[PDB]
């Protein structure tokens, strides 16, 4: 379900950050590596 | 009717040629002696020597053969009998046939079928087994369509045989008669450009054709009882390429493999990966590794074993992929 | 120690294969003998497509020059063995071309402006009408060779009594698909007619570094048929060569192997000038009054005309667009080019 | 000195001529003629007879010859009037020439150099421009070369004749003359399987080889225009790829695409993907696109302009890349 | 209408092809003038190796039914056309077998262990030692013509005074590449002998089959190179037939085209005929002759044995390839690719 390049989705992982749980803010809702940071952050 | 891929292939020859009198066989030894592996065994004694007839010893000749009778409203099924020997016939194949509907504008057509065994694990000595179907692939005008079972096998040859385009049937060695399997009789067909999913899976897509598919299917075996299900998808057609099966099994498994005997820089898996990575790039969770051979001549017949990818090939790329 | 005859076997073989000629170069009938069996009319015709394919020629030099045409191979000196040649066969006769050889396929169906497409470089050039029996020009040297063995099998088994006739020059002789071409035709007892037009020339290779055999007719003998060496400049012996392997080939004889000598006026201070094949018929016609300036200059006349007309369908022909080049590939189109072809549809809309 | 493409390969023949006896130079006019493209021109007349020759026209007997040559002693540096013939001579340098040091396993060794010239936008005839260096490129034993350079033919092709195994060396057509270059006078070499970054970018990474190098510089400095910095690698050796230099640039830009003249069942562009999906995945900001011609056979010569990809065809493959 | 002389052009060609021959089934001299000069221990070594040959066949179809022995072409009843013609080269000359002809190169200086463990499919098997000038036994039919020229050019421009020798099938004359190869020679003038072992036979195709032509030989004929059709079953007539061709050649005159008629006694890889074998012939010949005996030949048949059952010991213990070896051999200079597989694969060996 989800959209994101392989360096978004294997820095998530790495992170713990279960990439289904990121909205994102990428074209047609893609998750970006900054929607991830940003998890984390708030 | 249990048949081996070897009766499915004469099969399927058989119902041709008794369904359209135009289809012709021939070939080196493939009259009287039935072929070298028995493939068109029986067919002369049936149909006559002005149906399935020997020709000299000259692969080209036997192409322009092909070309000629085509250009006479026949349906040409010609044989190469070692796929290591379409050097000799290139410029048919690749130079004259593939093109003449292009080359004419339609006015002319060439409703030709070559088959050719290749494939190692059976010791045969040098350029009988190797994998060549790369070659073909790249040339417009051609399909080529590699079966890995007796039913893949007869109803592709059948399609085959019924394009009106040239299509290149290639024939793995250790395939022919090394298992047995329900085959229908009667004429049926299966779609050229048509993949087939020989294993639903869900953690990673394994894409594999020719004997590289039944060590994707042992390797899926091993890997269930490791907690990974691998979805195994057969190309039964390495050009053109079954997108629409492939990428769908891509974006839901979200890992891939692509799995050929051919040596890495040969084959298509490049191919198949360039496709993945162009339309569902943004499903991948690791990148599409290739399963295939070292970049070597193909292997003295002694080194088959060490060299030629198998299950345990399959299962450790299968692995690295699923960890990365 | 004792030796061979192999000098003796050379001169032999040699012996078998004497120059045919039935005119010289002044128009004489030198071999009345072989004189082939035709009609006053049928004679002028002959005459008028050689003069008729030289203007053709001339032009289509010109017309190149001008960039108004693409690739083209001259002819000027060969209408004997071209013209007379394709003038020995029928409609129902399948011919397959080399790249130099547009006069034979013209006058054996394929319009004048469809010939000047193929220069060009228009899919509509090879487009064949249909009931018109001919490939367009083959590119690859004695490709056309082993393909014209398969079109005699195919007329063969149809049972049709027609032959498959196709042409190389000298230089081809020495490829692989000549030899299995003529060999496959014999093997197999084909109606095929080989020809071999030797202007002792391959682009700036002369025939003796081609092969150190005497005569290119001679290499019929490795396919077990006959071969034929003709003089390429006499319009009747071209004929009268071909008409006979015509015969022997719907007769189920097989084929025959026919090597006409000839010269090329240039392209691709001297001689052969009188050797012309115009030259000598043109005497020959006229010592029996059946040609006449005034006739020629009409078939001159008949000639830039139909090529000015010609020029200009090509001209008013619609340019090429990729979805054609697609839509003639299958005849049922792949994913990959259904997938192109909307891709171009696009762009051209 | 400033010379032409064409010029500067000239010049590097002469220079192997001169410096190893064992050079030889033959095939189709190639001798007194000095060549349909004038690339062997004055060679003949300066080393004689017995070191450039003409041959019987015959591309499969041109192989055997060298092949036989070189199991004498000789450095043979043979020639392909046009590639698209190659067909009449692939089993001696598939089959044969590019397996003999494996094969004799070193007893035998093939210091061959294949020159042929390929390549569309002159309309040429049929058969004269295609691109099959795709099909040399996945057989192992040879080594592709590409130039696109009159620097880079002159030191590659040294380079190539030192070599002592089987090297395809395409010269493309349009490039023979289409410009002039300074290039050092006597000898040089430069290593084959190594690419050179024809200009340096940041923001994609477009990779060439051939005539669409230039295509590439010129969709570069339209792109500079509008704030797109894009880097051109130029590969100069398809078969190895020079993957640390190809890899290294696609890590400093995110993005890339491999742009070729061939079709896109065709050429190499294909390879080049599935090795940047293989080790630079994660430094993909977009999915590695390709521009490539339509899947039909090579344009009748009218046809050219509209389908041979160009700079047009590569900005916006770029655009849709830095857009995605 | 006109008529051509077609059937006497075939005839008339053809018979500048008879068949060339000097020892009938008997053992009786028929051609005094043709007998080449050999000494009676020539004639016994060339008899030996016959023998040898004949044995080696043997055992081969044995080992090979056995498992010990993979890829093997039958060559019995081939000696003459094989040996015979060997008999005739000089270690200088160079060979280019098919392959069936692994005896042509196993008497020129190949081991007999290289040539089993060609069969096996390994390459040291092809690794010929330096000096001996062979290349393996080729597979792709025809092939090994026109390689046969560039090798006769070569020597030719080196100017050695040797030739290169090769062989091929019935069926094989139908290759572009059989007639590509004749044609080149000819043309450069190059010393080569191109032999035609025609046993009528093409796996299951008969030479009639193949062409229409009457003679194999007269293939020559398209080179416009001589042409010799040979008793394949005649040692005489074959030795005397190569000598011929090699003696033009090293004159520089060109090279020959020799077609010999013969059978393989089967299968790929009929009592009347064992009439026309050549050892039997041969046999008799040298019995006359009182230069051979039982003891002799049951000498050499031991010889053969003992030595055949060491070479398959060799062959056994010589190392299994390793993918490394396999691409160590591919380049002098391995590429980036090649660099990269070979350690894999040299971990992969570690353990
Ligand atoms: C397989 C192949 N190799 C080379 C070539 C290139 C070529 C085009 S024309 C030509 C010379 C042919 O001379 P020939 O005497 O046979 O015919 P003619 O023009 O009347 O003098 C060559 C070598 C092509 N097209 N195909
Ligand atoms: C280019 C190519 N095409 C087909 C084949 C397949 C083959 C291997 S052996 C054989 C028959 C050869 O008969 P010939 O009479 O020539 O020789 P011999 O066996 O001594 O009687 C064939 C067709 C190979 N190897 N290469
Ligand atoms: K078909
Ligand atoms: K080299
Ligand atoms: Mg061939
Ligand atoms: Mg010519
Ligand atoms: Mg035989």
């Amino acid at each position: 379900r989800v959209i994101a390049m392989p360096s978004v989705r294997k820095y998530a992982r790495e992170k713990g950050v279960d990439i289904r749980l990121v909205q994102g803010t990428g074209k047609n809702g893609r998750v970006l590596k900054e929607d991830i940071d940003a998890f984390l952050a708030g | 009717a249990q048949m081996t891929m070897v009766q499915a292939i004469t099969d399927a020859l058989r119902i041709e040629l008794k369904n359209d009198p135009n289809v012709l066989i021939f070939g080196e030894d493939v009259g009287v002696n039935g072929g070298v592996f028995r493939a068109t065994e029986g067919l002369q004694a049936e149909f006559g020597e002005d149906r399935v007839f020997d020709t000299p010893l000259a692969e080209s000749g036997i192409g322009g053969l092909a070309i000629g009778l085509a250009l006479q409203g026949f349906r040409p099924v010609p044989e190469i009998q070692f796929f290591g020997f379409v050097y000799e016939v290139m410029d048919s194949i690749c130079g004259q046939m593939a093109r003449i509907r292009y080359r004419t504008g339609g006015r002319y057509h060439m409703p030709i079928t070559i088959r050719s065994p290749f494939g190692g694990g059976v010791h045969t000595p040098e350029l009988h087994s190797d994998s060549l179907e790369g070659l073909v692939a790249q040339q417009p005008g051609l399909k080529v369509v590699i079966p890995s079972t007796p039913y893949d096998a007869k109803g592709l040859l059948i399609s085959a045989i019924r394009d009106n385009d040239p299509v290149i049937f290639l024939e793995h060695l250790k395939l022919y008669r090394s298992f047995r399997q329900e085959v229908p009789e009667g004429e049926y067909t299966i779609p050229i450009g048509k993949a087939d999913i020989k294993r639903e899976g869900k953690d990673i897509t394994i894409i594999a054709y020719g004997a590289m598919v039944h060590e994707s299917l042992k390797a899926a075996a091993e890997l269930e009882k490791e907690g990974i299900s691998a979805e195994v998808v057969d190309l039964r057609t390495v050009q053109p390429l079954d997108i629409e099966t492939i990428i769908g099994s891509v974006e839901k498994t979200g890992r891939a493999i692509v799995v050929q005997e051919a040596q890495r820089q040969a084959g298509i898996a490049a191919n198949v990966v360039a496709e993945i990575n162009e339309r569902a790039i943004l499903s991948l969770e690791a990148p599409v590794l290739r399963v295939a051979a070292p970049d070597t001549v193909y292997p003295f017949a002694q080194a088959e074993s060490v060299w030629l990818p198998n299950f345990k090939d399959v299962i450790e790329t299968a692995k690295k992929v699923m960890n990365f | 120690t004792f030796q061979f005859p192999f000098a003796e076997q050379l001169e032999k073989v040699a012996e078998q294969f004497p120059t045919f000629q039935i005119l010289n170069e002044e128009g004489e009938v030198v071999n009345e003998e072989a004189m082939p069996e035709l009609s006053d009319e049928q004679l002028k015709e002959l005459m008028r497509r050689m003069v008729y394919t030289r203007i053709l020629d001339q032009r289509s030099i010109s017309l190149n020059r001008q960039g108004r045409l693409g690739f083209y191979a001259p002819t000027a000196g060969q209408e004997a063995s071209q013209i007379a040649s394709h003038f020995a066969l029928e409609k129902e006769d399948f011919i397959l071309p080399g790249y130099r050889d547009v006069p034979q396929i013209i006058w054996h169906g394929l319009p004048l402006y469809q010939a000047f497409l193929f220069s060009r470089g228009h899919f509509h050039g090879n487009q064949i009408p249909e009931g018109v029996n001919v490939l367009p020009p083959q590119i690859i040297i004695g490709a056309q060779y082993i393909q014209a063995a398969g079109v005699a099998l195919g007329l063969k088994m149809r049972g049709k009594k027609a032959v498959a006739i196709t042409y190389t020059g000298d230089g081809g002789t020495s490829q692989g698909d000549f030899y299995e071409g003529i060999n496959f035709a014999g093997a197999f007892k084909a109606p095929a007619i080989f020809v071999v037009q030797n202007n002792r020339f391959a682009i700036s290779t002369p025939v003796e570094k081609q092969t150190v055999a005497k005569t290119l007719a001679q290499k019929a003998v490795a396919a077990g048929i006959p071969g034929i060496q003709v003089d390429g400049m006499d319009p009747l012996a071209v004929y009268a060569a071909v008409k006979a392997a015509r015969e022997r080939a719907i007769n189920g004889e097989g084929p025959t192997l026919i090597e006409t000598l000839c010269f090329r006026y240039g392209p691709h201070e001297n001689e052969w000038a009188k050797k012309d094949p115009l030259v000598r018929f043109r005497k020959f016609l006229e010592a029996k009054g059946l040609w006449s300036e005034e006739e020629e200059n009409n078939v001159i006349e008949q000639a830039k005309e139909e090529i000015k007309e010609a020029i200009k369908k090509a001209d008013e022909t619609p340019k090429q667009k990729v979805t054609d080049l697609i839509s003639i590939m299958f005849e049922e189109l792949p994913f990959n080019l259904k997938e192109q072809y909307e891709i171009y549809k696009e762009k051209e809309s």
